């Protein structure tokens, strides 16, 4: 059950829930298995909190573990689309959508606790049909998949060559070996 | 008496004004052509020669009292600077709304015909504006209700003010003094039109393609008066009727770096120099080094208090210096620097021995 | 009393107004039935008629003053134009409201025989709306009535033609609510975002309900059985008005430039620019004032700064606001 | 779960569904398998929409991967019939009636997210029954093939044969590519 939440602001006393209470401090919450339907919704937030304060920097935390490539690529689209900077702060485990999102937010602003856990991988896509229908399918496939080598690229500064060979097989990284990396800037440790 | 064109009277309000130019021009050919219609009283089918009401309007510490205390010294008319607050509707126990007028009388003798050609300029015109853009339920006497009683007169017409005796008689034969001459410059600072006029000339929206502003930001100020309307006007509270009464609109920028840079020295009576005349006094000299000016303009704007903040900046840096002088004696000069004014350093302090 | 024709009264009131003839010929008829009716009834069959007040609405610089000037500049009978705000308690608090009948005292020469066909003319009548307030128009109400109160000298309140005209501040707003909204179908007719936004709502068509949603007297409001609809402008009628006063702005504006020596050369095309910036602002005819006089600042501080400067010529580029005047100093 | 948001308005405080608040704004969205149920909520939206401003334009966000035929056409035909101007932009993936409706939005107003993907086939069906029935399906699925093609040259431009040629089998364009074929006006990539 979600447990609700009153602010006891000036005006008065209005109930919030635990989720909604945190998107007025401009907090999007990312859990779960990347879908159309939840990946839409962070849309919608992005967007109410770009004009509520076009000014003001969003954090975006991410726990999950991957999802749908459509799915991701809209919302890492609509955070660089937008002014605001998007700040992100990965807690438990970031997949491979997860860690571009992670990857994708304002430089300096990206962040993970101290036992948290990011890996990145290769696209993983099915389909079946006539061998002509394979061959366009595989060539999409490998098209995303060197776009999102280009991403990682450029947020993290790395050449293509290095991501293209860290992405053909699971590799997993402690957040002191992504400040290496370059995936994020600083741990948060403690305050 | 030679009817001063528009570039001789804007001369000496450039002496002191930094920047407010818009508004100084406005004035002077004003107050120009202005002149022209004494002058111009021949029936000659250029007789009516109708007045359009400037309305100034900015920024506070935008001089805009300042040109009424300079234009006040210039014009050869009487010219009597007003306020919109103390003035209350005649029915109810207070000042009357003729009361102004009598005062131009006082400047001018009391010579009716003389007065009519004086001017009268209108301060603090922010505060009678309408509680909300539509009247509340309780009337607002000392507010829209002295809007509409000076309106009349703002028209045209004739003020029964007395004359300085004669109490014994009922009526003291009231001397009549036409309104129609005597031009209005109504002043004020317009606190909150920007946000009126942010949302009047665009209301964020929502999405990719939309035009999201910020919700609510005090950066806009700088040149926030050159895309206002008369319906913006009607928002803020001024009634629409009252806003027609005066066609003509001014707009006064914020300010600007190097006003800020130069006012510190380069008008007539410079804080700096006011400074520096009470240190004569006391024997010592204010030395200000040319980077210790550029630290207090930058020092004014976080205030974003108006060109008033600079004072305060001074006051705080000289301070301790002020209070030491007269106890510290034996000090020549004191140099200033931009360190001093950031506040790392301590006023250099200079001694002849 | 002049008491003319309707045909007459209008084609004589066209000559110096233009683009109020709509409401002009409800107003001819209506004033012409008053004189006329009332002065010759010959104890009409089952009279029951009661004064034809005619009530007048319109916006600020809508020419409600000068519709009434121009029907009272060849009306030989009183007019006596007065205000509402100047009214207040019967001498308690300030003016009596007996000030009215005392401004008819001045117009009417103190000849009862002028005062019983006075015009009680009336103008912004929309500041002492009920939120003084509504003390002053049932104090007011009671002379509408035709109760004969001297100020001291006797009046004749029977048979006063009321004409009162107020620039009613959200008048429109209450006439929008009563007009209904279209539905959300495939086949429905959904007419516009508003409804008074168009046209104007309030001077199009008005029932006297309304005028008491506003918060107005009743009884004042069902005591006109006429009414008038004020358009506030027209294009075509602003270029016309440009020129057509005995010191129209652009003719005050080359007087003023000709007091120094030089000519106001104008061109016929600006004109048409100078009507849109008029009909944007949405002032009235007083705004155009303002439009012209910032663009002529810029002549206005430069033909003095040259000398010699002889004439001005302005095209459709300097009212776009790209072009700078066209100095024609020569010689 | 759905987060609540506070519109604040002059009057008071309203509480509205991060979802019903953009629809204030005149958006839609249109997420998942285009269906009879969800497809309805897009043809009242688009009427109410209407009743509110008929001048102010419609903003139509489509992240589907196609579905019914007959559920896609009362949406484009309602966007069509409508005063208001439906704009459309893509935030990553239209394979069937995306592009149907991504394509039919007023000229000028057709917009895709940098990294999305458009894709245009022919419609699939699915039917048993008596050889006479067959016949009569096959001529249905023919005609519908035909009406289609149709819609996609008027508002693109390229002539019939080019749209059958290309939609036989599965092609997948970027946004730079659609812009050239004609499927869309312009790329958003910043604010
Ligand atoms: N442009 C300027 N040039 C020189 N001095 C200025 C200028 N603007 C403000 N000042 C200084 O500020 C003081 C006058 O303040 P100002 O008249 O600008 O306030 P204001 O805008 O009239 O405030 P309000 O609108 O509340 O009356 C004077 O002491 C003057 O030295
Ligand atoms: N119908 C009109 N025809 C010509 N000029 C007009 C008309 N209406 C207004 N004006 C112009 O407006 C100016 C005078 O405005 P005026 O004081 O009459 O406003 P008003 O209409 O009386 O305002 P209100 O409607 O609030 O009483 C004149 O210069 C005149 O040229
Ligand atoms: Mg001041
Ligand atoms: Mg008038």
């Amino acid at each position: 059950l979600v447990p609700m939440v009153v602010e006891q602001s000036a005006r008065g006393e209005r109930a919030y829930d635990i989720y909604s209470r945190l998107l007025k401090e401009r907090i999007i919450f990312l859990v779960g298995q990347v879908e159309d339907y939840m990946a839409n919704l962070v849309v919608a937030q992005l967007l109410f909190l770009e004009a509520e304060n076009p000014e003001k920097d969003i954090h975006l935390y991410i726990n999950s573990p991957g999802g749908s490539v459509t799915a991701g690529m809209s919302i890492y689209d609509t955070m660089q689309f937008i002014k605001p900077n998007v700040s992100t702060t990965c807690i438990g485990q970031a997949c491979s959508m997860g860690a571009l999102l992670l990857a994708g937010g304002a430089a300096g602003k990206r962040y993970c606790l101290p036992h948290s856990r990011m890996m990145i991988h290769q696209p993983l896509g099915g389909f079946q049909g006539q061998a002509s229908d394979i061959e366009i399918h595989a060539k999409e496939i490998l098209f995303i998949k060197e776009r999102l080598n280009q991403i990682l690229a450029h947020h993290t500064g790395q050449p293509l060559d290095v991501i293209a060979r860290d992405t053909d097989r699971d590799r997993f990284m402690s957040g002191d070996e992504a400040v290496k990396y370059g995936l994020i800037d600083k741990v948060m440790t403690q305050r | 008496h030679k009817l001063p064109a528009p570039k001789e009277i804007r001369t000496i309000l450039d002496q002191y004004v930094i920047g407010q130019e818009r508004a100084k021009k406005v004035l002077a050919v004003a107050v120009y052509n202005h002149y022209k219609r004494l002058n111009q009283r021949d029936k000659k089918d250029d007789i009516e020669l109708g007045k359009s009401n400037i309305l100034m309007i900015g920024p506070t510490g935008s001089g805009k009292t300042l040109l009424a205390e300079t234009l006040a010294r210039l014009l050869n008319v009487p010219f009597t600077i007003a306020d919109a607050t103390t003035l209350t509707e005649a029915g109810y126990v207070g000042e009357d709304v003729e009361n102004i007028i009598q005062k131009l009388l006082q400047k001018c003798d009391y010579d009716v015909e003389k007065a009519q050609m004086g001017i009268v300029y209108i301060d603090e015109i922010d505060k009678i504006s309408r509680k909300s853009d539509n009247p509340s339920i309780t009337r607002d006497v000392s507010g829209e209700g002295v809007q509409q009683a000076l309106l009349k007169l703002i028209e045209g017409t004739v003020a029964s003010v007395p004359p300085q005796g004669g109490r014994k008689h009922p009526q003291q034969e009231f001397l009549q003094v036409d309104t129609r001459n005597i031009l209005f410059i109504c002043g004020g600072a317009f606190a909150g039109l920007e946000r009126v006029i942010q949302n009047r000339s665009a209301r964020g929206g929502i999405g990719f393609n939309a035009e999201v502003r910020s919700q609510e930001m005090g950066k806009k100020v700088g040149e926030a008066f050159k895309e206002v309307e008369p319906e913006d006007l009607v928002k803020f509270g001024l009634i629409p009727e009252f806003v027609g009464r005066l066609p003509v609109i001014a707009t006064l920028d914020e300010l600007d770096e190097a006003a800020l840079m130069q006012i510190l020295t380069e008008p007539k009576n410079a804080l700096t120099k006011q400074y520096a005349k009470l240190f004569e006094m006391e024997g010592v000299d204010l030395e200000f080094r040319p980077d210790a000016l550029k630290a207090v303009a930058r020092k004014a704007l976080e205030r974003k208090t108006g060109a008033r903040g600079l004072r305060s900046i001074l006051e705080g840096i000289l301070l301790d210096t002020m209070y030491e002088i007269p106890s510290q004696q034996d000090v020549s000069k004191v140099v200033i620097d931009e360190s001093v004014i950031d506040g790392s350093s301590q006023p250099l302090m200079i001694y002849e021995n």
